């Protein structure tokens, strides 16, 4: 087999994304027989240069995961990626720490395979067009550029939340993501600041192909606005040196290999 | 209600230039303050912030949780959870005149550059 084409011949373009019909993973597995234990998939027809670990921060959103898996597995296979799905589950009752969980996913995924690309995706975002490739580019890639939540548009040019992708080198170059953001908000802006400080610019697909749907949900009392977020993002240049991959610590409570994904439950401590 | 940037910009005209803050800067500040949600309610260390401008019951409006607040704006915090922005704006102007723009923590870090994107061209 030879290299997969630059653009996949399997793409269909725009897709209807609805969260009406309940999902059944047994069925999802039935429809995706090529996905191997742990949610790994590698094309058999060609060789993909995109070895992608897809990292999903997570806490008590199984219904969301079902929909995510139902839609993403067929898309990712169409995109001809050599990928693995990782759900990083936060144990405990401390406020949600999205960035820290993404850092754990990076370290843990690397134990399974020599991934060269990392897609970081909220569990409630589904791309509406499969030309929006879930892989890495020469510059950091922001993927969920036109979420319905923001009226199918980018809320501000510095926005790097939702779904993004960084090659292993790009991630390493910014000392990964911050571990000190507890509660909602700002951690994605901090990441944006890091990329900028390392001289990188943000690559994005246009607003049409970047259309993305957000599964609706009620406020998560376990993820309230972080009171310190505005201060923290003003010091990224200095704190990115001492808070990141190099200061990441956590305890693995359980690694679960399911047919559609790997779920790692971790204890990431408490606000320091 | 989750408003749009242009809906907000059109509603806060009387605030344009007050204390030297332009409409672009406000569109930016309000997006990062409440996500343009007129019904936003956030707790912050023993106090609650309300509406589009996230006006706090600590000093500015009167809430049932904290009735002896200075209530500097002379208004019930529930009046800041509707879509009639005249009183939200009136109170913001008092905050600007008394405390200044830095009451809004989003201003300095998120609204110090790239202001053009915040312009509403819709008449
Ligand atoms: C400092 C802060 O709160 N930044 C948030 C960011 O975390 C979030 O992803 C985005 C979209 O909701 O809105 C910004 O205002
Ligand atoms: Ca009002």
């Amino acid at each position: 087999l030879t290299a997969c084409p630059e653009e996949s011949p399997l793409l269909v373009g725009p897709m209807l994304i609805e969260f009406n019909i309940p999902v059944d993973l047994k069925l999802v597995e039935q429809q995706n027989p090529k996905v191997k234990l742990g949610g790994r998939y590698t094309p058999m027809d060609c060789i993909s240069p995109h070895k992608v670990a897809i990292i999903i921060p997570f806490r008590n959103r199984q219904e969301h995961l079902k929909y995510w898996l139902y839609y993403l597995h067929p898309i990712l296979q169409r995109q001809q990626l050599d990928y693995g799905i990782y759900v990083i589950n936060q144990a405990g009752e401390s406020m949600f720490n999205r960035a820290k969980l993404l850092n754990v996913g990076f370290k843990e995924a690397l134990k399974d395979y020599d991934y060269n690309c990392f897609v970081f995706s909220d569990v409630d975002l589904i791309p509406m067009n499969d030309h929006n490739t879930y892989r890495c580019f020469s510059q950091p890639r922001h993927i969920s550029v036109a979420m319905d939540k923001f009226g199918f548009s980018l809320p501000y040019v510095q926005y790097f939340g939702g779904v993004s992708a960084l090659s292993k080198q790009q991630f390493l170059s910014i000392n990964g993501f911050p571990n000190n953001y507890w509660g909602w908000g700002g951690e994605d802006d901090d990441i944006y600041n890091r990329l900028a400080f390392r001289g990188m610019s943000v690559s994005r697909p246009n607003a049409v192909i970047g259309k993305t749907r957000m599964i609706r949900h009620s406020r998560d009392k376990k993820n309230e606005p972080n009171p310190q977020r505005f201060d923290r993002i003003a010091h990224t240049k200095e704190t990115m040196l001492s808070d990141g991959l190099n200061s990441l610590t956590y305890m693995v409570l359980e690694v679960q290999r399911y047919p559609l994904y790997t779920k790692i439950t971790v204890d990431i401590g408490t606000p320091s | 209600t989750e408003l749009t940037k242009c809906k907000v910009s059109h509603a806060i005209k009387d605030i344009d230039g007050y204390q030297g803050i332009s409409l672009l800067e406000w569109a930016c500040v309000l997006f990062h303050t409440s996500g343009y949600d007129t019904q936003a309610v956030v707790n912050d260390n023993g106090s609650t912030e309300y509406g589009l401008f996230q006006i706090s019951d600590r000093f500015w409006c009167k809430s049932s949780e904290f009735p002896e607040s200075e209530n500097i704006c002379g208004i019930s915090c529930d009046k800041l959870l509707d879509d009639e922005l005249d009183d939200d704006i009136a109170c913001a102007k008092k905050i600007l005149a008394i405390k200044g723009i830095d009451y809004w923590k989003a201003y300095k870090p998120m609204c110090s550059e790239k202001l053009e994107q915040w312009r509403c061209e819709k008449p």
